[PDB]
């Protein structure tokens, strides 16, 4: 009826630049004014294709992998109270290292719901 | 509401579960983003405040049904030794203070 | 041996599902903020 | 590969009338199976003692 | 009982539940609440540390607290080695974790069994929002008319858990001659134990501690036994108030940081995590 | 046995990168193996370090799912497209959007850069492919003639310069100059969702859920038929050593010989801990410029990184 889905999209090729520039209109947006009218290219130090062509990538990749693994390695009175020490060996129980692919059982969402509802 | 169609092919059922999880993620991340914006005082619409309240109460009741179910499944947390400790401490306190228990509101109570 | 709701560990650990030889990387927020750029201009 | 129709709990766009068994055919809320623990017993009995 | 509705009041930083109870039930609950508070104030159920009391505005509460710290015996002396500790905390999920069976048990200790059964079975209703129906089988409903009584009494039970019966009886005094809020019977009863001043606002805890150097070193030894620190990392995670200027905030000395963490640890061990945590 | 296949060493997962909050829908490697982009359904583009697997940057700005991401080799740019309908150029000198390419009537599913002309080509759901000048942000041609959504597009310098498959089960080989179809290849029965170009042998491959097909370039001759990976395949990628990777929507990924068309390895990776069994799926895969790492953008919001097993022949059919 009025409220209905699509089941097919609108096709392109029949408006403002599609076949004859829509028969050469004299209407143009402010987003269609000249802007960034000069392509910047890669310089010799950046990653120009002259420099990329002779490079052996596997040796450099293995060296950077080795350096990353080496960096990760080198980084790493009232005695009469009715309840005793309840936390004996709880050394913070690393929930903040775990990452869960579930927006309802994540750690960020449990922190969210703990913070924003009292 | 737990969603199960009795007869349905498992590729269609799995694909629907996949895309429903995707729309769940979009819905929830939009709710987190707009809640952080409403908290910091950023420029927000009034309709996004009402929509965000409506999403947050719905997420809370999903988590609350989860918590009531986990209580009915995982038993008491109270560990009945501790509950006997609580009860007995309260008994010794109330007999320490000579407390008189509150009766039923009487049939001819003057107040 | 009661498990509270505050722990309630579902979803076993990434080291337990992929193994010891696969190294798992969880990345939240990033190094080098948006002012510090990718490919550098010739200064 | 047959797809049964969608009998919804919310939308009835063409204003139909659907029998109750077809209407309340949500199996997942019937197989929820409210199941109790056994440590309620220890708690209740210890409190009565 | 019939089902109650829920919605949220948006306070733009957090949300507050607003509960919707049936009118007949609401009239019965409101009369029950009035009767419970009147009979509780006659029978002197709540000791004076249960703080939202009728003849005390909250600034008068802070004023009484300040002059009660000032009127402690030799409270500012640090010559032989003496520390003052101020712990301010909450009962984190106090509402959320009240087991209704144990709540029935404690209310049958307090009131008639019919009233206690009404108050217990009233907390177990169905909560609705637009599609969603569940049953409050574990927590309490905050929006009941008599829920204030349940909250303050359950907090009294946990005040007995934190203080112990001896120090709480020394604070409440004898039943024949009870003392008011920050007052003991004797100077000798003040300095008998390190817990000097203690108030409970609804779910907020405020304790004052006076330590001799011996007790302070002993309690720091117990904390460092159970939680050692070889890298002096206790001064990193210690929060200080950034509102005050730099000369005005708390300094970071190793003894004071270990004593603050140790007093917090000792108060934290006194509560089972199934009841509430800190 | 008419052919004898080349032995390829098997591949194994060694790194599961995580941190997106949506399906990772695209991936691309920088020309210098320093970093690599991903684009995801959490509306961001993430620069990841290729050696350490560490998040190097996160770039916000899309309104919807990011579908294609590509890094330019001639210019220091980062082109990206989305279900937003927006096609963007990111100046990596500034990490900001400098040019937006306007004219797609619906969602934009893929994009590719011409290697020598500075011309961007894009696929869309409105059954068109568009041809853009980078410098003037204008539509040069509108390749129309598919009847359903256009899924994948590629580019050469040599003949037919634009090859695109689509959801109408056909593949059109085009003329960049004229803007008209040269060859319509209809051999597939279900939708073509991945075309891929061989670096040396001047042939190409195309994938659809029935089977995958290899094809000569000048006029599209049938050459071969690689079958056995019968799921909805989303990407194909070619190694210069003749390794072909087919990743599907059900998470299954097969490793193939390009020349003889032999399946030497099947990889069925496992989902992330929080994730669901119905959520195993591959949307993109790409080799690095060293061609010794395989980067797969998964449906469990992960990036999985594979490398070859250094143990000798335990294999050969």
């Amino acid at each position: 009826t009025a409220a209905r889905p699509t089941f097919e999209p609108a096709r392109g090729g029949r408006g403002k630049g599609e076949g004859d520039l829509s028969q050469l209109s004299k209407q143009y947006s402010s987003r269609d004014l000249p802007s960034h009218t000069k392509i910047k290219y890669r310089q010799t130090t950046q990653d120009a294709p002259e420099e990329v062509r002779n490079r052996d990538f596997r040796r450099e990749l293995e060296e950077r992998e080795r350096a990353a693994a080496r960096e990760k390695n080198r980084d790493r009175w009232d005695d009469d109270v009715v309840f005793k020490n309840c936390a004996k060996g709880v050394d913070d129980q690393k929930k903040d290292k775990r990452f869960v692919n579930d927006t309802l059982r994540s750690e960020f969402h449990k922190k969210f719901m703990e913070k924003y509802i009292k | 509401i737990p969603w199960k169609v009795p007869g349905l092919p498992t590729p269609i059922e799995n694909m629907i579960l996949r895309y429903v999880k995707a729309k769940a993620d979009w819905w929830t991340n939009t709710a987190h983003y707009n809640r952080e914006r409403i908290r910091r005082g950023a420029t927000v619409d009034k309709t996004v405040c009402k929509k965000n309240l409506g999403r947050l109460t719905r997420l809370y009741l999903k988590a609350e049904q989860e918590r009531q179910h986990n209580y009915l499944k995982d038993g008491p947390y109270i560990t009945a030794e501790e509950a006997v400790a609580v009860y007995t401490t309260t008994v010794h306190w109330l007999e320490s203070r000579r407390f008189s228990p509150i009766p039923f509101p009487p049939l001819s109570y003057k107040h | 041996e009661v498990v509270l709701h505050e722990d309630k560990k579902y979803y076993p650990t990434a080291e337990e599902v992929y193994g010891p030889e696969v190294e798992t990387i969880v990345q939240e927020e990033d190094t080098q903020p948006l002012t510090e750029p990718i490919i550098k201009p010739v200064k | 590969w047959k797809i049964p129709p969608c009998i919804s709990n919310w939308k009835n766009a063409k204003g139909y009338t659907i029998p109750l068994d077809k209407r309340l055919a949500a199996d997942g809320r019937g197989l929820q199976t409210v199941h109790i623990n056994e440590n309620f017993a220890k708690l209740a009995e210890a409190l009565y003692i | 009982f019939k089902e109650v509705g829920i919605e949220f009041m948006d306070l733009y930083s957090h949300l507050v539940p607003v509960y919707d109870v049936e009118p007949l039930e609401k009239i019965t609950d409101a009369y029950l609440d009035q009767y419970l508070w009147y009979e509780a104030d006659k029978r002197r159920l709540f000791p004076p540390w249960i703080k939202p009391a009728d003849t005390e505005p909250p600034p008068l509460l802070v004023y009484k607290w300040c002059q009660g710290i000032n009127n402690l015996q030799d409270v500012w002396e640090t010559s032989e080695g003496e520390c003052n500790v101020m712990l301010e905390s909450r009962f984190e999920k106090m509402y959320e974790k009240i087991d209704l069976t144990l709540l029935n048990r404690l209310l049958r200790l307090i009131v008639d069994h019919n009233i206690a059964d009404y108050m217990t079975a009233k907390n177990n209703v169905v909560i609705n929002y637009k599609d969603m129906n569940h049953t409050n089988s574990y927590g309490i409903i905050r929006g009941l008319q008599f829920a204030s009584f349940i909250v303050q009494y359950y907090g009294l039970v946990m005040d007995l858990l934190v203080l112990g019966l001896h120090r709480a009886s020394e604070m409440a005094g004898p039943p024949q001659m009870p003392n008011d809020f920050l007052s003991f019977q004797d100077i000798a009863t003040e300095a008998a134990h390190p817990i000097r001043l203690f108030c409970r606002y609804i779910d907020r805890i405020h304790i004052f501690f006076r330590f001799t150097a011996d007790e302070a070193r002993d309690l720091i030894q117990r904390y460092l036994t159970e939680h050692p620190d070889p890298n002096n990392e206790n001064i990193v995670g210690y929060n200080n108030k950034k509102c005050w200027p730099r000369d005005a905030r708390m300094r970071l000395m190793k003894h004071d940081v270990n004593l603050g963490r140790a007093v917090f640890w000792d108060i934290k061990n006194r509560l089972p995590r199934s009841v509430t945590t800190v | 046995t008419m052919p004898k296949p080349q032995w390829h060493p098997p591949w194994k997962l060694y790194r599961v990168i995580s941190g997106h909050l949506g399906w990772v829908r695209c991936i691309a490697v920088e020309p210098g193996n320093q970093w690599f982009v991903t684009g995801s359904a959490d509306r961001t583009i993430k620069i990841w370090d290729l050696a350490s697997g560490k998040l190097k940057l996160s770039l916000t700005g899309h309104i919807s799912t990011v579908r294609g991401v590509i890094v330019s080799t001639r210019s220091p740019y980062l082109f990206s497209c989305g279900e937003d309908k927006q096609v963007k150029c990111w100046d990596l000198e500034y990490n900001k959007v400098i040019r937006h390419y306007h004219g797609h009537l619906s969602a934009v599913y893929g994009l590719d850069l011409h290697p020598t002309i500075d011309v961007l080509v894009t696929c869309s759901r409105d059954s068109t492919a568009r041809i853009w000048d980078v410098r003037t942000k204008a539509s040069v041609h509108t390749l129309s003639g598919h009847t359903n959504a256009v899924a994948t597009v590629r580019c050469q310098a040599a003949e037919p310069q634009i090859i695109t498959g689509s959801h109408d089960t056909t593949i059109r080989l085009w003329d960049l100059v004229a803007g008209k179809t040269r060859v319509t290849l209809t051999n597939h029965k279900k939708s073509v969702r991945a075309v891929v170009l061989h670096p040396r042998h001047y042939t190409f491959a195309s994938g659809s859920p029935d089977n995958i097909k290899q094809w000569k370039f000048p006029d599209g001759s049938f050459i071969q038929n690689l079958s056995g990976h019968n799921a909805i395949i989303n990407t194909l990628t070619v190694n210069s050593d003749g390794v072909l990777v087919s990743g599907a929507d059900n998470g299954t990924m097969h490793l193939w010989d390009w020349r003889t068309g032999y399946n030497f390895q099947r990889v069925h990776a496992a989902v992330q801990p929080g994730s669901l069994d119905s959520e195993s799926g591959i949307f993109a895969c790409a080799f690095d410029q060293s061609e010794s790492r395989l980067l797969t953008a998964e449906a469990d919001k992960t990036i999985k990184v594979y490398r070859e097993d250094d143990t000798a022949t335990e294999e050969t059919h």
